[PDB]
């Protein structure tokens, strides 16, 4: 009844943010269950914070141009959503960015409010020609998973404000592949290899620890039905 | 090949929901596809990190700037479909981006060019990646007979 | 649906149907011609009554009948006797104790038969889709249910014999005292050197122990020294026992012996002849060839567990995955029609007062109210028109919760077994007769 | 850990031909194979694996590893 | 942003089928959760099933028992779908004996203390007035399906014949998802899993064992990190 060989999660690091996780020989047919549940929970269930709206001075929602900046508004939207923010206010919070003169405006030069931290100051947001004139305020809100952009009537409240897509999940992707391994003359053992790509804010192994605890709680909710024993170790 | 053709196809293959939006990275777009708002067959603007060689026809065009820029080897946005991004990231990072439907003739073309310009090991790895992706997206293609 | 198939594929299917092996349990086709009954009865394998009487004793070995005149006749049913090709010819029994019989009625099936109807295979729930490349180039994927439930399993009886002939030097002897052997090899042998009945064997196992009379033995120097060191006497008698051919397995079921000195007659020289029946229950496995009626054949490439199968909305896994790429190129769309009609036969239908053209045709034909599971007959060139199939699919009996699983188009929602998420679009499902 | 583990391009440019590479790697494989089966004579002329080897190995794999490393040389008579 | 933990509620539709709902799940979570639950529910559930039998006067499953119209192989087929529950971790022997004419049935079988047959209405064979059936059955406990090839361990006992066994007592499992009434863009989905199982055990403890296996696996994964 007991599993012939107990699994054991192991780690293989190729970069400070990219990592690989292997499960040793596992019971036959259990690779896909664990692999796909882990992928989805890791991509979605973990919480985080990311921007939700942006406001640019002297610009309308239909007016896609911004004076004083060579770059356009859509690439600016892409760059801001790329930026990672760690927030804990649990309510919408605004962050300001005011800069003039020609040069480059980067995440380093952003001034964050109290209790909100920008993990990556290296990213360049805009390039200025002539007088910069750049004034911008962006809202940050903690969230879970991934939410597409929607209209909250903020454009009606203020014409400059526009929606933007958000990445609440600390992780960027998970690509799990399952292969067969031979144990004690038997080939009916599945090895699961999970490749987690995460942003610089969170270490991937902590993200999988959180995902595993979430899954453990969610499935141990099923223990309430009845106490039963299954062969293990 | 059916699966690869499905992976890179133009619109009208389904109701192109979530079309006309720009995604910060291929990974975010995959997130959107998983959420179901985006569909695999839909034109969108996708960024590419540095080192991603651009399409052969993208070399003359580039971004707008008053300073010299070299988009042959740095970031660049592109109006394509997520399926084409997946097809190219099966191909090696050195290969120029392919933005046209693959079918069967063009697949033979790119395979021949790979066999000409690349070492045998990379050719075999690319063939295996193409095989795996083709089977996966042929399963997901939902071709049937009724 | 022969009319919908190409001539080449129809030819291939006709040639393929003459190779389907009988299985442990035979099941008649859900959808087929109306003519299998005539083919089965006219074939000699079925055991039909010659008098119109009442059965008085029903059993596995024999069945007894008593005509009203007074004559008593008992039919002896063959049981697990090797055919020409090496397959069992087991014959089941249908009639009960006190039922009436008419002349020519079927009392016992044969190999590949059920209730007097031909049954060359079982009918499997099939879905058309490529599936991770296992069903590539017409290879077949099927559930572990077929292995688990013995849906596709057949007995195969092999017959090999040896003859204790008389040669110039002397007579060969069939005995348990085989020379130059261990003690455990000749463990299951009988008193005279014959494997017992019911003794599982493997490659190299001794079936019947035979020894050569003698031979001119010139011991080699090394053999001489080795024998002297070990003090073993090499004897002129030389082992020639029968052993199971390499790569074999099976439970022995019967042994027959014919002795020269007995009243039995034999060819000249052979003093004794022994034959042993080794029977194994071969289950469907990877590599074994499988095929349908319409010339669609393929080797099994993988047997996924029951859970890996893409299941339907109610949770019923599909027993086999077949490549859609085959039907358009093979120009045999008859199998798709068969699959749809098999689905319609599995779940009954009710048409009454619909006032539709196809509804009228069914009502005058009489095939209007059909209960679930009952077979359907579509003659070869008078089958069910496509309008009939469509209209019936609109009116399939609700299998559960008042909902029909197959959409009007003939396709259904298939949830991926492994990853879990639904497939993007409906998939054509139904029941196909596979051999 | 596979037949493709030493890629063919480096060996090919080292030997400048493909059949020549086959025969030369085969000669080296025969040499290492007959070395491993010396079982005690210790002939001075025989030379063992120059590269590191596993406890169980094929002579041809080690020969091709030596060719890839480049420390081996050939000379037609 | 909003935090809501999953909650499970149970409902009975039949004596051996039930529906279980989980409303607050995240978007795109219901299908994966239900599929993982179904996969573990089908493949692995402790259970008992006949792993071997013994018939007097029969040395192999190919021959026939006089007095019963069904040859021994059909008796193996009928036994293979017999459903049992065994509390003894070790093998347990049952005896089936029946004389005279009538319908041998699962009810007739002799259950030892602690081993119970749960489908008494099933009919195994039919006997004549002259017939006599006498069978010993071995009941083991396990999970999944084990073929007869690996269930053979006694060679000298030529009388014994092994039978492949099916242990899992769950028939089929299907899941569905919907949309919650809460007003948000995420649109949390309500997974509902319908499970129907054989008479061996209630569905509730079946999914309890499934959840036990899953929580053990994911707890291993978590604990071995950090």
């Amino acid at each position: 009844m007991l599993i012939a060989q107990r699994p054991s999660l192991t780690e293989e690091v190729v970069d400070e943010f990219r990592s690989r996780f292997v499960i040793e020989p596992l019971e036959p047919g259990f690779g896909y269950t664990l692999g796909n549940s882990l992928r989805r929970t890791l991509l979605s269930s973990i919480p985080g914070a990311a921007v939700t709206s942006i406001r640019i001075d002297g610009v309308l929602h239909e007016f896609t141009t911004v004076p004083g900046v060579k770059e356009d508004v859509t690439d600016l939207i892409l760059n801001i959503k790329q930026l990672v923010v760690s927030s804990e206010h649990d309510e919408p919070v605004v962050m300001y960015l005011r800069k003039q003169g020609p040069g480059l405006v980067t995440a380093a030069d952003i001034a964050p409010p109290a209790g909100v931290e920008v993990h990556n100051p290296d990213l360049v947001l805009a390039t200025l020609n002539g007088k910069g004139k750049l004034e911008m305020e962006l809202t940050v809100e903690r969230g879970r998973g991934y939410v597409s952009a929607v209209q909250n009537k903020q454009v009606g409240q203020e014409i400059g404000r526009i929606p933007v897509d958000s990445i609440y999940s600390p992780v960027l992707k998970v690509t799990y592949k399952v292969e067969a391994t031979r144990v004690e003359q038997r080939t009916d053992f599945d090895k699961l290899i999970v490749d987690v790509e995460t942003k610089q804010a969170m270490r991937p192994r902590d993200a999988m620890a959180s995902a595993g605890k979430t899954l453990v709680e969610l499935f141990g909710l099923a223990r309430e039905l009845n106490i039963d024993a299954e062969g293990i170790d | 090949v059916l699966g690869l053709f499905f992976l890179t196809t133009d619109s009208e293959g389904r109701s192109p929901k979530g079309e006309g939006r720009a995604f910060g990275s291929s990974a975010e777009a995959i997130m959107a596809f998983d959420a179901g708002d985006l569909t695999l067959q839909a034109k969108i603007d996708i960024r590419f990190p540095v080192g991603t060689i651009p399409p052969r026809g993208f070399e003359p065009p580039a971004r707008e700037e008053g300073e010299p820029e070299w988009q042959q080897g740095d970031t660049f946005t592109l109006k394509t479909t997520l399926g084409r991004a997946l097809f190219n990231e099966l191909l090696p990072e050195d290969y120029p981006f392919v933005d046209y439907e693959v079918g069967k003739k063009q697949l033979s073309e790119i395979v021949n060019d790979l066999a000409e310009r690349y070492p045998k090991v990379i050719v075999a790895a690319t063939l295996d990646n193409l095989k795996a992706a083709g089977f996966f997206w042929a399963t997901r293609s939902g071709v049937t007979v009724a | 649906f022969l009319e919908h198939d190409d001539a080449n594929r129809a030819l291939m299917g006709a040639n393929m149907m003459r190779q389907a092996v009988p299985l442990i349990k035979s099941e008649s086709p859900l959808v087929g011609t109306g003519m299998e009954y005539r083919s089965a009865a006219d074939a000699g394998d079925v055991v039909k009554a010659e008098k119109a009487g009442v059965v008085q004793e029903v059993s596995a070995d024999y069945i007894t009948t008593t005509n009203d005149d007074g004559t008593y006749i008992t039919y002896r049913l063959a049981k697990f006797s090797r055919s020409n090709q090496g397959t069992s010819v087991n014959q089941k029994v249908i009639v009960a104790e006190g039922d009436r019989i008419i002349e020519g009625q079927v009392l016992a099936d044969g190999p590949a038969t059920e209730n007097g109807e031909m049954a060359l295979g079982k009918n499997l729930l099939v879905a058309f889709m490529p599936w991770e490349g296992h069903n590539y180039e017409d290879a077949i994927i099927l559930s572990q249910r077929l292995v688990q439930d013995d849906v596709l399993s057949s007995i195969h009886i092999e017959e090999h014999e040896v003859d204790a002939r008389d040669t110039k030097l002397g007579p060969e002897e069939i005995t348990r005292d085989i020379p130059n052997v261990s003690e455990e090899v000749l463990a299951d042998l009988d008193e005279r050197g014959i494997i017992r009945i019911g003794a599982e064997v493997v490659a190299g196992d001794i079936l019947v122990g035979k020894v050569t009379p003698k031979g001119e033995t010139e011991l080699t120097p090394e053999e001489r020294l080795l024998r002297a060191i070990f003090g073993e006497k090499a004897r002129e008698v030389r082992d020639t026992s029968l052993k199971v051919p390499h790569g074999e397995i099976g439970k022995v079921i019967g042994v027959r012996v014919f002795d020269r000195e007995e009243g039995d007659e034999l060819p000249p020289g052979v003093n004794q002849l022994v034959r042993v029946y080794v029977a194994q229950k071969r289950k469907i496995t990877d590599g074994d060839k499988l095929a349908g009626r319409h010339g669609n054949k393929g080797v099994i490439s993988k047997i996924n567990p029951i859970e890996d199968m893409p299941f339907l909305e109610d949770g019923t896994p599909v027993d086999i995955i077949l490549n859609p790429l085959a039907v358009p190129s093979r120009m045999n769309p008859g199998q798709v029609l068969e699959i749809h009609l098999g689905w319609l036969a599995s779940r009954g239908w009710d048409v009454s007062g619909l006032a539709e053209e196809w509804a009228q045709r069914l009502q005058v034909i009489g095939a209007d109210k059909v209960e679930p599971g009952t077979n359907v007959a579509t003659p070869v060139f008078d089958g069910a028109r496509e309008d009939e199939l469509a209209g019936l699919l609109q009116h399939t009996i609700p299998n559960r919760d008042g909902e029909r699983m197959v959409l009007p188009s003939g396709k259904a929602r298939l949830f991926d077994g492994r990853s879990g998420e639904p497939f993007p679009e409906p998939i054509s499902v139904g029941y196909m007769y596979i051999l | 850990e596979g037949i493709i583990n030493p890629p063919i391009d480096e060996l090919l440019e080292a030997t400048d031909s493909k059949y020549s590479l086959v025969i030369y790697a085969a000669k080296r494989a025969r040499q290492i194979n007959a070395y491993y089966s010396q079982l005690g004579e210790g002939l001075l002329e025989y030379v063992g694996p120059l590269v590191d080897t596993h406890v169980h190995e094929k002579p041809l794999s080690i020969a091709l590893r030596e060719i890839n490393a480049g420390l081996l040389t050939s000379e037609a008579i």
